[PDB]
């Protein structure tokens, strides 16, 4: 109640101190786009296998794309920033993290455990320590306490679509999560039920239905093209009666904005 | 890590050893807490250096440093000269004056309020992790159980027994900033009373003390709460004590202000951005306590 306000405030001041550098991938000089697309799929996947909580994911993604936006790393190496990064998300966010052994384990063996726990020991150093990012989960979660009433199938589209975000750095990087949650809440608010962005949403976050719009057209696009993208794991995902199998839902062909 | 001379142990964990210990260099006093390095940095280490970095307030404990080397991890705090617990013990016989009792409360739930306002749980509450100094400040400590909401908090299947909130004894699935208002309401009155509020044994022992002292909650007090995993319909029914009995040197509103930090229903008890504006802290004050 009383502090609902003020955590908002707080996470809106903060999530623009936890960005990354837009234009870090233009600087990688071994990676693509197309391989951080990769492997975040595979971390949806890990956090499938191990049941891990959604805010995991998310975290775990905006942990490597700070690390990639000051360390160069080779391709080879990735997935081991990627590891290192899930494994600390999941000491942050998890009740009873898995263990190193599985963080390995599910590797191939590509690094040893001696290899992950010195990652995990450099990510902490480049991060500096500073790991309770804002996500878009985060803001969604404080956007639906302004439904009326809650719409089970609107929050599990509006989760699948902010999801389905983390996969593309190309455009999604260029965006904010509470931005990225906004476009995503009124696009699953839109598909599901035909009611727009609330007035009550307006006021809080101080967005107009205006100035979500670049935003949402991207994520219009992805929303369309999603079973033909190359990684697929989110949407096997939210096929799940669990997610009220809302990636099967047919996204509207127009916006109407 | 060299400039620091080891002064004295001050405490245990499993973690790791805390000394209080001097910076050679700048003369600086401080707390330092040694973190034993297979499964590599602790859970608790990342939440507390996380949480911590991010609330710089008055009334939580500064962070003022960590040494991070390949084999061992150090937290450097700004000193405190001891903790509640203590001073507890060392006012059995003459008892804390109300003043102070007012100034602990007063300055916790700010330090409390600014943990909430930043999406932090403490969760852990409890005279040891709330530290003095000679000056008639306290502090709150020990945020290794503590944990970011924003995502809301799901709970184990952790906290001291004696503070715990009745609705996690009673299986909710989340945590809120209810359980911080309701251990701070122990405190309180064990601040006032010189004994601990509810000092169960056992969980089941710990939940019966809460109903024997508020009465056993029902669908009228509390919505929803027989229907909650570990609620039993075979629980003794207890009818609701006198808080003038149970918290006697307390004025009407100090009696007023515990009730709230105690009410059943989390939804419904007091806030500690709340709290600070009830009548009791209208004429709050900051008297020093002598400390041993
Ligand atoms: C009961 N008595 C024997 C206690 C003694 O009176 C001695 O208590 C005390 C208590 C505190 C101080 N100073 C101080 N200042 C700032 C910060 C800290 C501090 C930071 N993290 N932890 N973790 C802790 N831990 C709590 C969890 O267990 C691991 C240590 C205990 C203290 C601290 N400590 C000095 C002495």
């Amino acid at each position: 109640p009383d502090y609902h306000e003020d955590i908002h405030t707080y996470l809106r001041e903060m999530e623009v101190k936890c960005k990354p550098k837009v234009g870090y991938m233009k600087k990688q000089p071994d990676i693509t786009n197309s391989m951080r697309a990769i492997l975040v799929d595979w971390l949806v996947e890990v956090g499938e296998e191990y049941k891990l909580q959604n805010e995991t994911l998310h975290l775990a993604v905006n942990y490597i794309d700070r690390f990639l936006s000051s360390m160069s790393v080779l391709r080879g190496k990735l997935q081991l920033v990627g590891t290192a990064a899930m494994l600390l998300a999941s000491k942050f966010e998890e009740i009873y993290p898995p263990e190193v052994a599985e963080f390995v384990y599910i590797t191939d063996d590509t690094y040893t455990k001696k290899q992950v726990l010195r990652m995990e020991h450099l990510v902490l150093k480049v991060l500096t320590f500073d790991l309770a990012a804002p996500t878009v989960n985060q803001f969604l979660t404080q956007y639906f306490l302004h439904q009326q009433p809650a719409n089970c199938k609107v929050e599990s589209l509006a989760m699948f679509l902010g999801e389905l975000s983390l996969i593309d750095a190309d455009p999604y990087l260029k965006y904010l999560p509470s931005v990225i949650a906004g476009a995503a809440f009124h696009l699953a608010l839109y598909t599901v039920t035909g009611q727009s962005w609330p007035e009550s949403l307006i006021r809080k976050t101080g967005y107009t239905l205006e100035s979500l719009k670049p935003c949402l057209m991207d994520l219009h696009q992805t929303y369309l093209k999603a079973p033909q993208h190359a990684q697929q794991s989110i949407r096997e995902k939210y096929k799940n009666s669990k997610y009220h199998g809302v990636s099967l839902l047919n996204p509207p062909e127009t916006l109407n904005l | 890590m060299e400039n620091f001379q080891k002064v004295e142990k001050i405490g245990e964990g499993t973690y790791g050893v805390v000394y209080k210990a001097r910076n050679k260099l700048t003369g600086e006093v401080v707390a330092l807490k040694k973190i034993r390095l297979t499964e590599g940095v602790p859970s608790t280490a990342i939440r507390e250096i996380s949480l911590l970095k991010e609330l710089n307030h008055p009334n939580i404990v500064k962070l003022l440093d960590v040494i991070h080397t390949e084999n061992k991890l150090y937290l450097v705090f700004e000193f405190l000269h001891q903790d509640l617990k203590k001073f507890m013990d060392a006012s059995a016989l003459t008892g804390i004056p109300l003043p102070l009792i007012k100034s602990y409360l007063f300055q916790l739930l700010q330090g409390l309020a600014f943990c909430h306002s930043h999406r932090v749980l403490h969760r852990d509450l409890k005279p040891q992790n709330l530290l003095i100094n000679t000056e008639g400040a306290i502090k709150l400590a020990d945020f290794g159980l503590a944990r970011a909401f924003g995502v809301p908090v799901r709970t184990y299947t952790v906290v001291t027994l004696w503070y715990r909130a009745p609705e996690i004894l009673l299986g909710c699935k989340y945590y809120s900033t209810a359980v911080d208002i309701w251990s701070l309401g122990c405190i309180f009155a064990e601040m006032v009373t010189r004994r601990a509020l509810f000092p169960g044994d056992s969980e089941i022992d710990q939940l019966f003390r809460i109903f024997r002292t508020l009465g056993t909650p029902d669908e009228v007090v509390w919505p929803g709460v027989t229907s909650m995993p570990d609620y039993k319909p075979s629980f003794p029914k207890w009818a609701r004590q006198d808080f003038s009995k149970v918290v006697p040197p307390l004025d009407e509103d100090g009696r007023s202000l515990l009730s709230q930090m105690l009410h059943y229903d989390p939804n419904k008890r007091i806030s500690a951005k709340a709290a600070l504006a009830h009548p009791f802290f209208q004429d709050v004050t900051k008297p020093v306590p002598h400390l041993r």
